RNA sequence: GCGGUGAAAUGCGCAGAUACCGGGAGGAACGCCGAUGGCGAAGGCAGCCACCUGGUCCACCCGUGACGCUGAGGCGCGAAAGCGUGGGGAGCAAACCGGAUUAGAUACCCGGGUAGUCCACGCCCUAAACGAUGCGCGCUAGGUCUCUGGGUCUCCUGGGGGCCGAAGCUAACGCGUUAAGCGCGCCGCCUGGGGAGUACGGCCGCAAGGCUGAAACUCAAAGGAAUUGACGGGGGCCCGCACAAGCGGUGG
RNA sequence: AAAAUCUA
């Protein structure tokens, strides 16, 4: 919400579209970013140059309130996961650490028809 | 399952002679001690079916014995069947 | 790179306490690492693992840790 | 009769007051159903790797007794009624196995 | 589980009768302080208040210790399985041994000759009876209180249960037979476990008769009257509804939420 | 803005969705170990714990003394789907509705979505119920991998799981101590294709439908493996004004 | 996502 320094930046990698959002130390977002937000729409919206165009524009979301360092979390195998994270290094924000936190099962839901 | 000194109290009671702890008819109720404990197994798991079947063949193992006792001394068969009350 | 087994010396493989042997078998995932890794034999490797779940339940060994940079 | 090893975590943030109160309770289970006691030792707060009850410490209990091998489930439900007590783990206990001999 | 018959007749070949296994063997109810005349086939004012009740079969009510607190840590035998006339459930006799001897609606899997009390101290096992407040959340529970002090009133059904979710201040969660969430005060008592006789709802009544036996007297459909006795009173050759569905004086039956909006107790229930 | 796809649309979102955190509800399924792995008569069987229980194998050289094998009918088991009574219901998903694609699309793709998938008891009893190989015993080269048991252990000796292959067999393919080899015992079953697992009778089942099970008739073939070639919106290497890059043309 | 057919 207010401003603050230190802080965390999420990736939402999907194949049909990347997204990101970065948020205080707590867990409350501050601000965000998509492929949509870059006016792309379609498979447009999940084209790593998108991720690129995402995440620095969340970036320079995020300098305005002041960030500069984050801890930075990555969910998901779309095609725009490590340029959500090159992005994020000349960003201008300190990337401090980088994590993997892609959610998987242990056998229990039901996939769909694929 | 069945306790060792439980099997003895029954090898002791239908041995021949002390150490037979093989003969016909120490086999029948040796036998017979387990397709009573299984039988009452399946009276509360009625689901389990597997065990049923080594029941099938236990039950048929112990007639295949029966088979051989009663053709070689009808004697000693009357006996048993008497002690272990079966065939009815 | 590194065979497990020859890390320690004798051990109980049974015990589902003794955390600080249990733990150099689950990397920076908490994945049950393969017996080609482990370098285990077949009856050791399952009952190393049947202990290992025992061990996750009690709150002791972790089911799955997120890994770090990559 | 037959061995066994209990293991049982309890809440980590409690007066000593209550984690005495509470042993009484088991050692009370155990002797009602038959659970004779043996070498028990108590291996004290250890910090978890799950957050359990949203805590990530546990204070742990390990007891090893001898009882008819039928009620030592029914002992286990008993254990369950008490709300402080947190995990319960009942294991036949078996030769210690060797290792890299 | 059921009783059923031979079709040595018809409406005899559907009709089933419960098993009643369960009863220990005594047609003689609890004579003592227990019996009481019971009567009503409409309102005060000699008018007819709900339709078709009447005919009947004769019934001594069985009082029944729904209060169950007023003798506190006092325990008591299960004496007795009866039959009640009055009610889905099966009922127990029960001798406190202070001596007095007592009725409560039998629970499931009750055996005869059992150990049961109502006490906060009470053993969370089934038969037994305690406050909300100190049953361990996610137990299976019936005949609960509403307000503290004014007897039991839900669960008290055959097969019926309510099951607790959670606690929350000085109140508690309880999932109803009509699967309605709500805030239920810790201090009401409650007998843990679940009515009995579950299977009542496998019945045929089988006839005609078997309704009038219970009281259940001939319903008339609306369609089959006539305009002035009732709204769907069309009748003229199987006519269809005249357009929408409604009760006799008016109010339409098919979806029609009748709970008073601005009710207090609105405020503790959910869905 | 999300979602989604070959690209989109239907859909959801300023009535504040997506993404992130905390609190909680409920159901189904068991990641990593995990494997060419193990168990069972078959179907099948995977988180961990305890109780109950079957089958199975090693050692000792202890006991019984041919007590064995096969087994028409009978009897029990028998995936999924489906049926009954009462529960349960997150995900998935026939049917159905919508969007797209298309000449059409009652489909492949997408957004919705009910029986069903789950437990209790009961019925149904079919399958590519597959090793397409009935069961039991015995004799007939070795090499290697693996599960497990015993013994002082680069070796020796039992019991299972795979590949290559002696002889030999086979129509070829391929099998080959886990026979399709050489023998015996016994049960089941076949006699051209279609008609047809249909019809009638009988039995079973709530129904769906299952078990037995033909003929008239028509065809001069049906079928098995292998060879050769062409062919493929099969693969790999490779070429030509074939595409590409580029200059002028016709079609007016 | 596209290539539906070819009288004896
Ligand atoms: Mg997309
Ligand atoms: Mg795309
Ligand atoms: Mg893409
Ligand atoms: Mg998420
Ligand atoms: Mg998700
Ligand atoms: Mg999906
Ligand atoms: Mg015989
Ligand atoms: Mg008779
Ligand atoms: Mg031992
Ligand atoms: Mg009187
Ligand atoms: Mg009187
Ligand atoms: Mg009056
Ligand atoms: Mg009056
Ligand atoms: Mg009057
Ligand atoms: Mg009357
Ligand atoms: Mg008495
Ligand atoms: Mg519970
Ligand atoms: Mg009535
Ligand atoms: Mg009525
Ligand atoms: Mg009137
Ligand atoms: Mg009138
Ligand atoms: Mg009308
Ligand atoms: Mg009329
Ligand atoms: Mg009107
Ligand atoms: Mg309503
Ligand atoms: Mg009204
Ligand atoms: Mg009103
Ligand atoms: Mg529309
Ligand atoms: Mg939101
Ligand atoms: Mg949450
Ligand atoms: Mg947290
Ligand atoms: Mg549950
Ligand atoms: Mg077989
Ligand atoms: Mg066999
Ligand atoms: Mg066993
Ligand atoms: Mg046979
Ligand atoms: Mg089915
Ligand atoms: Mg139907
Ligand atoms: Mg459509
Ligand atoms: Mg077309
Ligand atoms: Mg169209
Ligand atoms: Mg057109
Ligand atoms: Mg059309
Ligand atoms: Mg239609
Ligand atoms: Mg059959
Ligand atoms: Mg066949
Ligand atoms: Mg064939
Ligand atoms: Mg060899
Ligand atoms: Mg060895
Ligand atoms: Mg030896
Ligand atoms: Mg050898
Ligand atoms: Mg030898
Ligand atoms: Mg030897
Ligand atoms: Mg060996
Ligand atoms: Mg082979
Ligand atoms: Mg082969
Ligand atoms: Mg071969
Ligand atoms: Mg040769
Ligand atoms: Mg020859
Ligand atoms: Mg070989
Ligand atoms: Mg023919
Ligand atoms: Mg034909
Ligand atoms: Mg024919
Ligand atoms: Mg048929
Ligand atoms: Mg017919
Ligand atoms: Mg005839
Ligand atoms: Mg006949
Ligand atoms: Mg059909
Ligand atoms: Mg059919
Ligand atoms: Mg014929
Ligand atoms: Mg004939
Ligand atoms: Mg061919
Ligand atoms: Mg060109
Ligand atoms: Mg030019
Ligand atoms: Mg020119
Ligand atoms: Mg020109
Ligand atoms: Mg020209
Ligand atoms: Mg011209
Ligand atoms: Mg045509
Ligand atoms: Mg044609
Ligand atoms: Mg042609
Ligand atoms: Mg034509």
């Amino acid at each position: 919400k207010r401003q603050v320094a230190s802080g965390r930046a999420y990736i939402h990698a999907s194949y049909n579209n990347t997204i990101v959002t970065i948020t205080d130390p707590d867990g409350n977002p501050i601000t965000w970013s998509s492929g949509g937000v870059i006016g792309y729409k379609g498979s447009r919206k999940g084209t790593p140059y998108a991720a690129q165009l995402a995440a620095l524009d969340a970036a320079k979301k995020a300098m305005a309130y002041g960030m500069q360092s984050v801890d930075v979390i990555v969910r998901g195998t779309g095609a725009g996961r490590e340029q959500a994270i090159r992005a994020l290094q000349a960003s201008g924000l300190q990337v401090k650490s980088i994590v993997d936190d892609t959610p998987v099962p242990h056998n229990g839901c039901r996939p769909k028809k694929k | 399952p069945i306790t060792k000194e439980e099997k003895q109290k029954v090898i002791q009671e239908f041995a021949r002679f002390p150490g037979d702890t093989g003969s016909t008819e120490v086999q029948v109720a040796l036998l017979t001690l387990r397709i009573n404990r299984l039988s009452e197994h399946l009276k509360v798991h009625k689901k389990d079916h597997h065990s049923h079947r080594g029941l099938l063949m236990m039950v048929g193992q112990r007639r295949r014995l029966l088979r051989y006792l009663q053709r070689e001394d009808p004697e000693r068969y009357r006996a048993l069947i008497e002690k272990l009350g079966i065939r009815g | 790179k590194a065979k497990v087994k020859a890390t320690l010396g004798e051990f109980d493989l049974r015990d589902y306490r003794n955390v600080e042997v249990l733990k150099r078998f689950l990397s920076e995932t908490g994945k049950i690492l393969p017996r080609r890794r482990t370098g285990l034999s077949a009856k050791e490797q399952r009952i190393l693992a049947k202990t290992i779940k025992r061990a996750r339940i009690l709150g002791l060994l972790p089911f799955t840790e997120k890994l770090v940079r990559k | 009769m037959r061995r066994y090893e209990v293991n049982i975590v309890l809440n980590p943030n409690l007066d000593q007051s209550q984690l005495a109160l509470e042993k009484e309770i088991i050692q009370r289970a155990l002797e009602n159903y038959g659970a004779r006691v043996e070498k028990v030792e108590e291996l004290g707060l250890r910090r978890l790797a799950y957050p359990i009850a949203k805590d990530p410490q546990g204070y742990f209990l390990w007891y090893q007794v001898e009882m008819p091998e039928d009620r030592v489930n029914d002992l286990a439900r008993e254990l369950r009624i008490r709300d402080n007590v947190r995990r319960v783990m009942v294991v036949k206990s078996q030769e210690p196995f060797l290792a890299n001999a | 589980a059921v009783k059923k018959f031979k079709p040595y007749t018809p409406s005899r070949r559907f009709m089933t009768v419960a098993d009643f296994s369960e009863i220990t063997k005594t047609e003689p109810e609890k004579s003592l302080v227990k019996p009481l005349k019971k009567t009503g086939g409409r309102n005060n004012q000699g008018r007819i208040t709900v339709r078709f009740r009447g005919g009947g079969h004769k019934r001594l009510y069985r009082i029944i210790d729904f209060k169950r607190w007023d003798k506190v840590g006092i325990p008591a035998k299960v004496a007795a399985i009866e039959y009640d006339p009055n009610r889905s459930a099966r009922i127990a006799l029960l001798h406190y041994v202070d001596g007095e001897k007592r009725y409560i609606i039998a629970p499931d899997g009750l055996q005869v000759g059992q150990q049961v009390v109502a006490g906060p101290d009470a053993p969370i096992q089934v038969g037994n009876a305690l406050p909300l407040r100190f049953i361990p959340v996610g137990t299976v529970v019936h005949a609960v209180e509403l307000e503290p002090k004014k007897g039991a009133k839900l669960a008290r059904a055959a097969g019926t249960s309510a099951q607790i979710q959670g606690r929350e201040g000085d109140y508690v969660i309880l999932r109803l037979p009509s699967g309605e969430l709500r805030k239920v005060h810790g201090e009401c008592y409650a007998t843990v476990g679940a009515v009995g006789n579950a299977d009542h709802k496998n019945i045929v009544l089988g006839k005609a008769g078997r309704s009038r036996w219970l009281g259940r007297r001939p319903h008339v459909r609306g369609a089959a009257m006539n305009p002035v006795d009732h709204p769907h009173g069309g009748g003229e050759g199987r006519a269809p509804r005249g357009r929408p569905p409604a009760s006799p004086w008016g109010w339409q039956t098919k979806g029609l939420k009748t709970r008073k909006r601005r009710k207090p107790s609105s405020r503790f229930i959910i869905a």
